[PDB]
RNA sequence: CUGGCGGUGCUUCAUAUCCCUCUAGAGGAGCCUGUUCUGUAAUCGAUAAACCCCGAUCAACCUCACCACCUCUUGCUCAGCCUAUAUACCGCCAUCUUCAGCAAACCCUGAUGAAGGCUACAAAGUAAGCGCAAGUACCCACGUAAAGACGUUAGGUCAAGGUGUAGCCCAUGAGGUGGCAAGAAAUGGGCUACAUUUUCUACCCCAGAAACGAUAGCCCUUAUGAAAUAAGGGUCGAAGGUGGAUUUAGCA
């Protein structure tokens, strides 16, 4: 236990020094410093976190564990010491004697957070029994101070994914309700201006789509996200396609036709095409040739048999 | 060429201020064996 | 990299002007096209000097028209 | 398995360091490199007479002393500076000390055309990773 | 050459091999040393120079392998252990007692 | 300065080009670092972003003796800044990148300063 | 007794006056007890003082931001102007066509030969000069692989001597012959 | 003074090549080619076959220092893949590391 | 005494890993390529399990590291050995792993013996140290290069390279000079066709031949050399009509 204070005493030491290198006036300086640190005089390039140079007062890293468990001739700080983590089982009698105050009257943590909080290196079927009383003590006579005592082990709700980043009409540039755009799909980007009137075609890379792609697949592609909106002739489009060859190019003009549209669009049908799939983009990408193998993911034939 | 890089390691040797742990051991098996020789 | 690396000075007209310096065999040959098509490629290579490619070019000429 | 530079448990008191304590998978990632040499560069070129030099410098200083250098050094080339990072052990006196090292410099830098110089690592504790 | 060979810890676990010398010469002193004013003198304050001669250091040379042989002779360091009860058994023989535990009672 | 202060014509310079080249991206980062600080301390008024890296993956084995269907490669995580000073002189430059050389980070970070003068034709 | 210069250094000492010369990390000399290494499985990074890791970063414990700002404050001199001829690469070419690169790439090793500094190309932009009355066709067959649309970008590739002020010399000079003798043009240069 | 021989082998066969440079440069550069007179050309092919051995520059092959091993070896760091991975296991090579993509 | 075993009955169960299902290269065959081994003055590495496009990111004297003639016990080495002991090593690494734990230091269970430490309405584990877990970076966190513990084949290697010990010390090293490249026989790892898919052509998809595959080898050669290897021009222009229960990766 006296290396603990020695290091520490020793990192101070080291902290008073640093201190003293800059001739500043602020002594209670922040993480600024230690990461203007890190980033000139202190640049590892280890790929991985842990062993990178991450200087800090060893005050609040270093842990900490039962002090002192006995004074005057023994007398621990309990009557319960010779169980075995002793705050557990108190904190476990103190529950018991509530939930029997309560009967005469009339999300949850996982184990590893327990075992932080307190000092104790606590099993699994202890922590149900703690959370069975728990819920014993919620459900009798449901009140307020002790539904706020058992809550204080918990967390709140924090629902996330609803709403989506519903994208402005975009009236700049010029007098027409253009929305800009992205699509990805096996390496490959481009930029889209779908407009919002001009029942007519579209201008794909400047050129109609008769003589780009004379495919039916194509241009079922690029009709899908209008199908799905039935928002059909009423678009005009000038995108500039980059990347990718064929399917590519024909998802990202999709993916980008879709997010135009989904722009400017009613919360009930851009959450029906958020769900339904044509605004992010999928796992099939262009993955890593496996350099211990043939191809992509094919081993070798005559490996295991 | 090693020859005048060889050299050079067997005056550093002689001077004291070196090492040659793999020819010193080939030397010295190459002895025993002259003595069990041959 | 200037502490080395000189390479001599050129005094910029003594590595390329190579026309008059060729000592044209009589013109029936490709000899003389041979020749032309050696300075050039002397000319191009910025890893020479004067002395060097008169030496080359007349050990070029010797071998070649010694008779 | 592969055992290229790690050792694996045995014991619990035994001797080891950083280098002689480390996976093959883990070169840079909870390994450093000992040589920030100009050698092994991109898209820069020059890297097979680097490497030569670096190797030589290495074992000359590990012939240097006798018994006291544990683990590679690091070399670092700052344009015209070859400075040495090596583990040495308090061996005896200062005296010997200054000499060699003095010697050593001089020796060095009317060789390489380069000064050279080094510095001994005195500390009371090795750099052990794994306590085996 | 040089580059070829390699440090010490292969060659031992080679010669050794258990699966299935640092002290002699000093470095002040050299098959063909003089003596260098930078060490082997006291603290020097004012200081003389001089140099050794191939006499000398054969001499010298020979001091250090007789001291090599003294110590190789001293490497035979062989007891004979009390024989306990039978020969070539543990048998009855005293070694030392147990250390104090965390409480106390020096047994 | 301490440079002999003369009265002839200097160099037209333009555009001071750098590329740095290493391997491990903490050093290049605080090579990169240091660079826009000592620039930004010049007062020079620059752009800053990553071009795409260059990577040669050589080719090699995992084992020494005899190992095909488990191979193995030796790539790098290696990054470029492009700290390219827009229009300035000759002789700051040149005095910038003799400070930067005084003590560079060796091996990786190293940087390809490249100008580009003007003079007058004919 | 007598620390390695840890606990009998004075407290608020000038710092400036511990790390003026750009030196290494000196395990020895570092009042920095800082940590570093990989925890073993729940504790504490390894050693305190000098580490194998600290040793292998590129080393820049020397010069702090105060011996930044001293070493800034010295190179404060060398102020040379520079004018403002307006960027966007158009009036800059305008001013002066040419384009010459004269860079100095840094060396390794102890060796400062560096075959790199003659790279030499006289990119001399022909719009901004604009007076071939004749010249036209002439220069557009005269060079190859130059004579562009939107800007004619004259870079001709003059790299023959073993240098490059010369070498930009003598490219100077063939283009002002080239230029006298296309002021003259031939007689059979107009049909092509 | 090498510890292998395969080594010497090599250095003797690249100085030979390096040193006898006038002679295989004329011959080389004149030999094949359907140009210029054959007069040479026969001159440089007879001159190639009367010489002996320990000449020819064709006696180029990549090897190690640490093993002279010929299969698999690159002009970069001239030595082969097993000197190169040996060297990046200890951690002395900067940027190698496993193909973490 | 606790284990290997359960074609022991059974429990958790195997997600492409297994049968029921298939997507598909290869099986009958053209080309690059070697395996059991033949041959002299042209070794090859367990050349089964982990070799047969492995070392070879490749065999004209270098690369072949293998032998003889001019000479040696200074042989370029103040000699080395690519010579050997896998029953002695350093060295890299798959395998079981697509698991699940090993134990120092303690304290207990057998009238203390080979052993074990065993289940929450709790019957002895804290467990130094090595671990999945934390991913180490990325296409985030699945998935990729590689495991993932004490270990599994006196594991491959005395020769990828060095090495205890023995032998050469008229060599099995060699200073200078001369020597292969073909499958007697079978086979498989990669590019290819049996069909309009072999040719994709001015258009990558608005217009179609031989009615077959329409090879290799050889000559002119990009390169050079004392003997061709990837392939461009000419000739041959073949081998057999998915051919054996099928084989291996795949839950995008
Ligand atoms: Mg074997
Ligand atoms: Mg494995
Ligand atoms: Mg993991
Ligand atoms: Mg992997
Ligand atoms: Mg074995
Ligand atoms: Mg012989």
């Amino acid at each position: 236990e006296d290396f603990i204070k020695k290091q520490i005493e020793e990192f101070n030491i080291g902290k008073r020094h640093l201190a003293n290198m800059m001739g500043e006036d602020p002594e209670t300086f922040t993480q600024e410093d230690i990461d203007r640190a890190i980033a000139y005089l202190f640049p590892s390039g280890l790929f991985e976190k842990r062993a990178r140079p991450v200087m800090k007062h060893p005050e609040q890293i270093f842990p900490r564990q039962r002090a002192i468990q006995w004074g005057e001739d023994g007398r621990p700080f309990h009557y319960l010491f010779y169980t075995g983590k002793q705050s557990y089982y108190s904190l476990m009698h103190d529950v018991y004697g509530m939930l029997l105050n309560l009967e005469k009257h009339q999300r949850w943590l996982i184990k590893e957070e327990l075992e932080e909080m307190l000092v104790e290196k606590l099993s699994d079927l202890d922590y149900m029994q703690f959370i069975r009383l728990l819920e014993k003590l919620l459900t009798s006579q449901c009140g307020a101070a002790e539904e706020e005592f058992v809550q204080r082990f918990r967390r709140s709700v924090t629902l996330e994914s609803k709403k989506q980043l519903i994208e402005p009409v975009q009236y700049d540039e010029q007098g027409m309700a253009f929305s800009k755009s992205e699509g990805k799909r096996k390496t490959a980007k481009a930029e889209a201006i779908v407009y919002k009137h001009g029942s007519g075609r579209i201008k794909v890379n400047g050129i109609d789509y008769q003589l780009y792609f004379p495919i039916t697949q194509d241009r079922e592609q690029l009709m899908f996200p209008f199908h799905f909106v039935d928002r059909l002739g009423k678009h005009d489009v000038t995108c500039t396609v980059s990347g990718g060859g064929r399917s590519a190019q024909a998802g990202a003009i999709r993916l980008a036709m879709a997010k135009a549209l989904c722009s400017f669009v009613t919360e009930d049908e851009v959450e029906w095409m958020r769900q339904a799939g044509l605004l992010t983009t999928d796992p099939r990408v262009r993955e890593r040739k496996k350099p211990g193998q043939e191809g992509a993911r094919r081993k070798f034939t005559w490996k295991k048999r | 060429n090693h020859h005048t890089y060889a050299e050079l390691m067997q005056t550093l040797r002689f001077l004291g201020l070196y090492r040659d742990e793999h020819q010193d051991f080939m030397d010295e098996q190459k002895r025993l064996k002259k003595l069990r020789g041959k | 990299n200037e502490a080395g690396f000189d390479d001599d000075g050129s005094e910029f007209h003594e590595h390329i002007f190579l026309e008059k310096h060729l000592e044209s065999f009589p013109k029936q040959g490709p000899i003389r096209h041979f020749m032309e098509l050696v300075t050039c490629g002397l000319s191009k290579n910025p890893y020479l000097s004067v002395k060097q490619k008169v030496e080359h070019i007349e050990w070029f000429r010797n071998y070649f028209n010694e008779k | 398995k592969n055992r290229a530079a790690r050792v694996r448990v045995s014991k619990g008191d035994k001797p080891v360091t950083y280098e002689e304590a480390h996976a093959p998978h883990y070169i840079a990632h909870r390994k450093g490199w000992l040589s920030l040499h100009t050698g092994n560069l991109d898209g820069e070129d020059h890297a097979a007479e680097r490497t030569v030099e670096d190797v030589f410098l290495r074992k000359f200083m590990w012939g240097t002393f006798p018994g006291c250098l544990a683990d590679q050094l690091v070399l670092k080339r700052r344009g015209n500076q070859l400075e040495i990072c090596a583990v040495v052990l308090r061996q005896l006196s200062p005296h010997k000390y200054y000499f060699l090292v003095g010697y050593s410099e001089t020796l060095l830098s009317y060789f390489y055309k380069c000064p050279v110089r080094l510095h001994l690592q005195t500390v009371p504790s090795k750099v052990v990773y794994k306590y085996l | 050459s040089f580059f070829t060979k390699l440090t010490a810890d292969e060659l031992w676990k080679g010669a050794l091999a258990e699966t299935g010398l640092n002290r002699g010469q000093i470095i002040g002193e050299g098959r063909y040393g003089f003596l260098w004013p930078g060490l082997n003198v006291p603290l020097m304050k004012v200081q003389t120079i001089a140099q050794r001669s191939k006499e000398e250091q054969e001499k010298v040379e020979a001091d250090m392998i007789q001291q090599r042989e003294e110590w190789d002779r001293k490497k035979k360091m062989k007891v004979k252990r009390e024989r306990g009860w039978s020969g070539n058994s543990w048998g009855g023989i005293s070694l030392g007692p147990p250390d104090p535990g965390p409480c106390g009672e020096t047994y | 300065p301490v440079v002999t202060i003369s009265d002839e014509p200097d160099i037209l310079y333009k555009r001071l080009s750098v590329l740095v080249k290493g391997h491990d991206k903490a050093v290049l980062d605080s090579y990169e670092y240091f660079a826009v600080l000592a620039a930004k301390e010049l007062g020079i008024s620059i752009k800053v972003h990553e071009p795409p890296r260059k990577i040669e993956r050589f080719t090699l084995l995992q084992s020494v003796h005899i190992y095909k269907k488990h191979r193995v490669q030796y790539e790098m995580r290696t990054l470029y800044r492009c700290l390219e000073l827009e229009h300035l002189t000759g002789s700051t430059a040149d005095v910038y990148l003799e400070y930067i050389q005084r003590n560079l980070p060796e091996g990786v970070a190293m940087e390809v300063t490249k100008t580009q003068l003007e003079q007058l034709p004919e | 007794a007598l620390p390695p210069r840890t606990e009998k250094m004075a407290v608020d000492q000038d710092w400036p006056s511990v790390y003026p010369v750009a030196a290494p990390f000196k395990p020895s000399a570092v009042p920095l007890p800082v940590r570093m290494g990989y925890p073993v499985k729940k504790g504490v990074p390894m050693a305190k003082e000098g580490n194998l890791e600290l040793l292998k970063i590129p080393n820049f414990l020397h010069l702090t931001p105060v011996a930044i700002k001293k070493h800034c404050e010295a190179l404060k001199d060398f102020c040379t102007e520079w004018p403002a001829a307006l960027d966007s690469d158009e009036k800059c070419e305008k001013h002066f066509p040419i384009e010459i690169d004269s860079t100095d790439y840094v060396s390794s090793g102890p060796s400062v030969r560096n075959p790199r500094a003659r790279v030499v190309v006289l990119r001399v932009k022909l719009s901004s000069l604009n007076l071939d009355d004749h010249a036209k066709k002439k220069l557009i067959k005269l060079v190859g692989e130059r004579y562009c649309k939107t800007t004619d970008v004259l870079t001709i590739k003059t790299d023959r001597c073993p240098l490059r002020r010369q070498n930009y010399d003598y490219a100077v000079y063939l283009l002002t012959v080239l230029y006298h003798e296309s002021w003259n043009t031939e007689e059979w240069e107009k049909s092509k | 003074h090498y510890v292998d021989w395969r080594m010497w082998r090599d250095v003797k066969r690249r100085k030979m090549a390096y040193e006898y440079a006038d002679e295989r440069l004329r011959i080389n550069s004149l030999r094949k080619n359907t140009i210029l007179p054959k007069i040479l050309q026969d001159v440089a092919d007879e001159e190639i076959a009367a010489l002996p051995r320990d000449s020819c520059p064709v006696r180029i092959r990549n090897r190690c220092v640490m093993t002279s091993r010929p299969r698999g070896v690159k002009r970069r760091w001239r030595l082969s893949r097993i000197v190169f991975r040996h060297l990046a296991d200890h951690g002395q090579l900067s940027g190698i590391q496993r193909a973490t993509w």
